[PDB]
C-alpha cells in the first residue's frame, strides 16, 4: 500500500531533494511506500509558505516533509499545530515546545558550549547572521557571566548589506585593535570560506587563529588550511563516514549521474541531505504500520481549505505525530529517537579539528552526558610548591629532573626506582591541585592531567 | 463616497479597539464637509495569534470583503503572515505595533523606533559600564543596536534574555549576580508587564532603590508601576510620545472619558495606553490619505476575491493608497506624525522623563535630528 | 445574567435577519466550530459589562 505525503522545498535545496529521491528509492518496498507531492517554495516568504502547506493540507496528507526559516517558522509551529498535520523537518530546531513538529536536526547549542568550555576559551568574537537567527548567541551570552566569557558579538550577515562599513569596522576594531584571535563563526555552511576570507585580509598574525566553525556539517565544504591561513579550525559533525551505514550510502551516492541527481556523484554529503533522507527512514518507518485507510483518489490542493475545511481531528492527527515520535532507527545521522516535543535526543556529535592529513575527529559530545569526550618514560605531574618540589637556585645549567630538589623530588626517585620505571618531572600546566568546575563539570590541575591522560602519575 | 477598512484585533487591544471606534466615530461626527468627503466604515475580526492559520483566515475573511487598507496589530509569532499577505497583495496595514525589524513595504508603523533614543541618553549618562535585561516581544532591533554599540564604544554590558523566565527568583538570582559585579545601572527592554515584575523583586530584595539607576526602554512609560521604587531613592528614566499637556490630547481625553463603558470598554477604568493613543493618530492618518486621493481625483475600486487566487496579480490603486498613507504630515496625540518609504516614523519626538529622589520631571526631548536635548 | 447579556449584545453588529429554526444536535460533529474571531468577540463583550 501508498501513503501520501507533502514535500515542500526551498530554492537552492537541489541535494536535499535528490536525497529525499534516493531515501524514497532505498526506504521502499514492495508492500508499502510513500507517494510525495513535491512544491517548490520561498521559504522566507510567509504567505508563500502558508499556501503551501494549506495546499497539502488540502490534498489530505499523512505529513509533510520541509523547511522553514525564521521568518516562516511560526506560520509552520501554527499551522501544525491547529490543522493537526505532521511536518517532519531538518530545519533549525525551535527553542521551545510545539506539537505536530518533528524535528530531525540535533541541537547543536549544547555541544558548541562545551566547546568552548572544552577549549578553555574566556575571550572570543562571535560571528553571526541575523537572518540565520540569534538563538545560539543568546546561549552564549547567558552562559557567558557564569562561564567568565569576554564575547564581542558581530553580525556578519551584515558583511554585504547597508551596514557591510559598519560590518568591517567592527572586525577592524575586534581582529586589529584588540588583537582577538578565537573566533566562532555562525553562519551558512556555505559562507564559511567566504567570511573567511574577510577576516584573513583585516587581522594580522592570521595564522594563530583558532576558529570553531558554528555548524553540524564541518565537512560539508572544502576544508584546507592554507585557505584558513595556516590557522587551527574546529567544528562539529553529525554524519560520521567511519559508520558502516555513511560509508556504504557515500559508496552508492558517488556513482549517481550529477545531471540527474544534482548534488550526487559526490564522497560527502551535507548534513542537512543526510537528514532529508534520514526523514524518509523514519517516515517509512512510522507509516509502515498504520491503518490502510480506504484507497481514494489524490487531487490537487486548494490553499483556500485552511480556512474552509475544519482541522483534522486531533484524535486522528495524533496517532500520525505518535508513529513518528515512537521511531527508533539508525541512520546517517546516527542514532535518531525523539522526545515528546519532537527533539532529537540521545544522539552524539562529533567533534572536530582540521589536521595536517586533513579533518579528523577528535572527541565527541552525547545528548545524555552534555560534555566533550576526548578520544585517541612515565610522565610525573607535579606543582611547584615548598618543599615539595623547588627550582633549584642555578636550574639555568640544569634540564630536566635535575632543575629541580624536594620532599617529593626525592620521593619520585625512590617510587621510581622501586618500581622500576624512568620518568619525566613535569610542572602542572595551570599550577592547580585538582578540582571540578561545577558547570563545565571539568577538571583541572593535577588531577586533570591525570584524568585527561596528559600525565601519568602524579 | 463610502471607504471601508478592516480592523485586526488581538488578545488585550480592548482599550485600542475602544479607541479605533471613538476615532472613527469623531471623524464621520464632524460637521465640517471639507473635513469629511467620505463616510468611513470598518469590519472587525478578533484573532487568536497563536495560530499562523487563524491568522491566515481572519486576514484573507477580511481580504475578500473589500477593504481599502488594513488597522490592526501583529506580534512576534503572527507579523511574518501579516506583513507578507499585506505586501503581496498591495494591501496597506496600519500598525500601532513593534516597528518591524525588516525593512517591507505595505506597512505604516504608527510607533516610533526606540533605538536611538535609548543610545542617544546611554550616551548623555556616561555608561560604559550596565545591565541589560530584555525579551523579544518588540523585535531583535533594540538587542541588536545595543550589542554592537558595546562592541565600538567598549562598554561592559552584562545582557540577559529574560523572556522566558516564568519564577520570579530568577530575577532576584540574576540581581544578585549583577550585585556582586558592582552593578548599579540597568537598561530594561521589556514588555510593561515584564517591567513591572523586575521592579516588584527589586522591592521585594530592598537596598536596590537609592544608589541605582533604571532606564526603562518601553514607551509604555505611564502603566509602568514604579511608584515603590521612586520612594526609595533610585534613579528612573523613560520615554513618552504622547504629552498630557498637548491641547489635542487634553480635548480627546475630555470626551474619552465621558463615553459609557458599554460602547466603549476601558476608557474609564483604565489610564489611556500609548497604543491607544497611536490607534486614534492611525485613523487620522487614514482619513488624511483618503481626503487627499479624493482631492487628487485618483480613483480605487478593488471585487478583491480570493486572497491565494494564483495569480496573484495585486491592484494598481494598492501603490497610490500606499503613497498616500506614507506621505502624510498631520499632526496628532504622538506629536508629529510622518512616514518614510518603509512606513517608519520619522521626524517625530520623545519625550524623555526623569524621576529621582528630588523629584519627577520632563528632562528633556529626542529628536533624529537634534537627537538628545536637555532642558 | 439577562441583564448582562442585554448590555452586552444591544451594541453589537446586527447581523442580517436570518430565521430561526429547531436544532439539531448532530451538528455538535457535522458543522464546524464558530470561527473563533466571530465567537470572541461575544465573549468579550459580555465580560466587559
Amino acid at each position: 500500500n501508498s501513503i501520501q505525503i507533502g514535500g515542500l522545498f526551498p530554492r537552492g535545496a537541489d541535494q536535499e531533494y535528490s536525497a529525499f529521491r534516493v531515501g524514497m528509492v532505498q526506504f521502499s518496498t514492495s508492500e508499502f511506500r510513500l507517494t510525495p507531492h513535491i512544491d517548490n517554495l520561498e521559504v522566507a516568504n510567509s504567505f508563500a509558505v502558508t499556501n503551501a502547506f494549506c495546499s497539502q493540507f488540502s490534498r489530505g496528507v499523512y505529513a509533510i516533509f520541509g523547511f522553514y526559516d525564521k521568518k516562516s517558522v511560526n506560520t509552520i509551529t501554527s499551522f501544525c499545530g491547529t490543522l493537526h498535520v505532521s511536518f517532519i523537518t531538518p530545519s533549525f530546531p525551535t527553542d521551545g515546545t510545539h506539537p505536530f513538529v518533528i524535528q530531525m536536526r540535533p541541537d547543536l547549542k549544547g555541544a558548541l558550549l562545551s566547546l568552548i568550555e572544552y577549549y578553555q576559551w574566556d575571550k572570543f568574537a562571535y560571528l553571526y547572521d541575523s537572518d540565520r537567527g540569534l538563538s545560539t548567541l543568546q546561549a552564549v551570552l547567558d552562559s557567558a557571566a557564569e562561564k567568565k566569557w569576554q564575547v564581542t558579538a558581530i553580525n556578519v550577515g551584515n558583511i554585504n548589506n547597508d551596514k557591510k562599513d559598519e560590518t568591517y569596522r567592527s572586525l577592524f576594531q575586534d581582529l586589529e585593535l584588540k588583537k582577538e584571535r578565537r573566533v566562532i563563526l555562525d553562519c551558512e555552511r556555505d559562507k564559511v570560506n567566504d567570511i573567511v576570507d574577510q577576516v584573513i585580509t583585516i587581522g594580522k598574525h592570521v595564522k594563530g587563529y583558532h576558529y570553531i566553525i558554528a555548524n553540524l556539517g564541518f565537512t560539508d565544504g572544502d576544508l584546507l588550511k592554507i585557505q584558513f591561513g595556516g590557522a587551527n579550525v574546529s567544528g562539529f559533525q553529525i554524519v560520521d563516514y567511519d559508520d558502516s551505514l555513511v560509508s556504504k550510502f557515500i559508496e552508492r551516492w558517488s556513482t549517481l549521474e550529477e545531471k540527474e541527481y544534482p548534488g550526487a556523484h559526490t564522497a560527502t554529503i551535507k548534513y542537512t541531505s543526510a537528514l532529508t533522507y534520514d526523514a524518509v527512514q523514519v517516515m517509512t518507518e512510522a507509516f509502515r504500520c498504520l491503518r490502510k485507510q480506504r484507497i481514494e483518489i489524490s487531487r490537487r490542493g486548494n490553499a483556500g481549505d485552511c480556512l474552509a475545511n475544519p482541522a483534522v481531528p486531533w484524535g486522528q492527527g495524533v496517532e500520525i505525530e505518535r508513529a513518528l515520535k515512537q521511531v527508533q532507527v539508525e541512520g546517517l545521522s546516527g542514532n535518531i529517537k525523539f522526545d515528546q516535543n519532537g527533539k532529537r535526543i540521545n544522539y552524539t556529535i562529533n567533534i572536530m579539528e582540521l589536521k595536517t592529513n586533513g579533518p579528523r575527529k577528535i572527541g565527541y559530545w552525547s545528548e545524555v552526558d552534555k560534555m566533550v569526550v576526548t578520544l585517541t618514560t612515565v610522565v610525573v605531574t607535579t606543582i611547584l610548591e615548598s618543599p615539595y618540589v623547588m627550582m633549584k637556585k642555578n636550574h639555568e645549567m640544569l634540564e630536566g629532573n635535575e632543575r629541580y630538589e624536594g620532599y617529593c623530588v626525592d620521593l619520585a626517585a625512590e617510587i621510581a626506582k622501586h618500581c622500576g620505571f624512568k620518568y619525566k618531572l613535569t610542572i602542572v600546566g595551570d599550577g592547580k591541585y585538582g578540582a571540578r568546575d561545577a558547570d563545565t563539570k571539568i577538571w583541572n590541575g593535577m588531577v586533570g592531567e591525570l584524568v585527561y591522560g596528559k600525565a601519568d602519575i602524579a | 463616497n463610502t471607504i471601508s477598512i478592516g480592523g485586526l484585533f488581538m488578545r488585550n487591544t480592548v482599550q485600542e479597539h475602544s479607541a479605533f471606534r471613538f476615532a472613527v466615530q469623531l471623524y464621520n461626527t464632524n460637521q465640517n464637509t471639507t473635513e469629511k468627503p467620505f463616510h468611513l466604515n470598518y469590519h472587525v475580526d478578533h484573532l487568536d495569534s497563536s495560530n499562523s492559520f487563524s491568522v491566515t483566515n481572519a486576514f484573507c475573511s477580511q481580504f475578500s470583503r473589500g477593504v481599502y487598507a488594513i488597522f490592526g496589530f501583529y506580534d512576534q509569532m503572527s507579523m511574518n503572515t501579516l506583513t507578507s499577505f499585506c505586501g503581496a497583495l498591495h494591501t496597506s496595514f496600519v500598525t500601532p505595533s513593534f516597528p518591524t525589524d525588516a525593512d517591507v513595504q505595505f506597512v505604516i508603523q504608527m510607533r516610533p523606533a526606540l533605538k536611538g533614543a535609548i543610545l542617544s541618553l546611554l550616551s548623555y549618562y556616561k555608561w560604559e559600564k550596565f545591565v541589560y535585561l530584555y525579551d523579544t516581544e518588540r523585535g531583535f532591533s533594540v538587542l541588536q543596536a545595543i550589542m554592537e554599540a558595546a562592541v565600538q564604544n567598549n562598554w561592559q554590558v552584562t545582557a540577559r534574555s529574560v523572556g522566558n523566565i516564568k519564577d520570579v527568583q530568577e530575577f532576584r538570582r540574576i540581581i544578585e549576580e549583577m550585585d556582586r559585579r558592582q552593578e548599579k545601572r540597568y537598561l530594561i527592554d521589556c514588555e510593561v508587564e515584564r517591567i513591572n515584575t523586575i521592579l516588584e523583586q527589586v522591592v521585594i530584595l530592598g537596598k536596590h532603590s537609592r544608589g541605582y539607576h533604571y532606564m526603562l526602554a518601553n514607551l509604555g512609560f505611564t502603566d509602568i508601576l514604579l511608584e515603590r521604587v521612586m520612594h526609595g531613592g533610585a534613579n528612573i528614566t523613560g520615554f513618552q510620545i504622547v504629552n498630557n499637556e498637548n491641547p489635542m490630547v487634553q480635548q480627546f481625553i475630555q470626551r474619552w472619558v465621558r463615553l459609557d463603558e458599554c460602547e466603549f470598554p476601558e476608557a474609564k477604568n483604565a489610564p489611556l495606553k500609548y497604543t491607544s493613543a497611536l490607534t486614534h493618530d492611525a485613523i487620522l492618518v487614514i482619513a488624511e490619505a483618503f481626503r487627499y486621493l479624493r482631492r487628487q481625483r485618483v480613483d480605487v475600486s478593488r471585487s478583491a476575491g480570493d486572497c491565494l487566487a494564483n495569480p496573484a496579480v495585486p491592484w494598481s490603486q494598492g501603490i497610490d493608497i500606499e503613497r498616500a498613507l506614507k506621505m502624510v504630515q498631520v499632526q496628532g496625540m504622538t506629536g508629529n506624525i510622518q512616514f518614510d518609504t518603509y512606513g517608519r516614523r520619522t521626524n517625530y519626538t520623545i519625550d524623555v522623563y526623569e524621576m529621582k529622589v528630588s523629584g519627577s520631571r520632563k528632562a528633556g526631548y529626542w529628536n533624529e535630528y537634534e537627537r538628545f536635548v536637555p532642558f
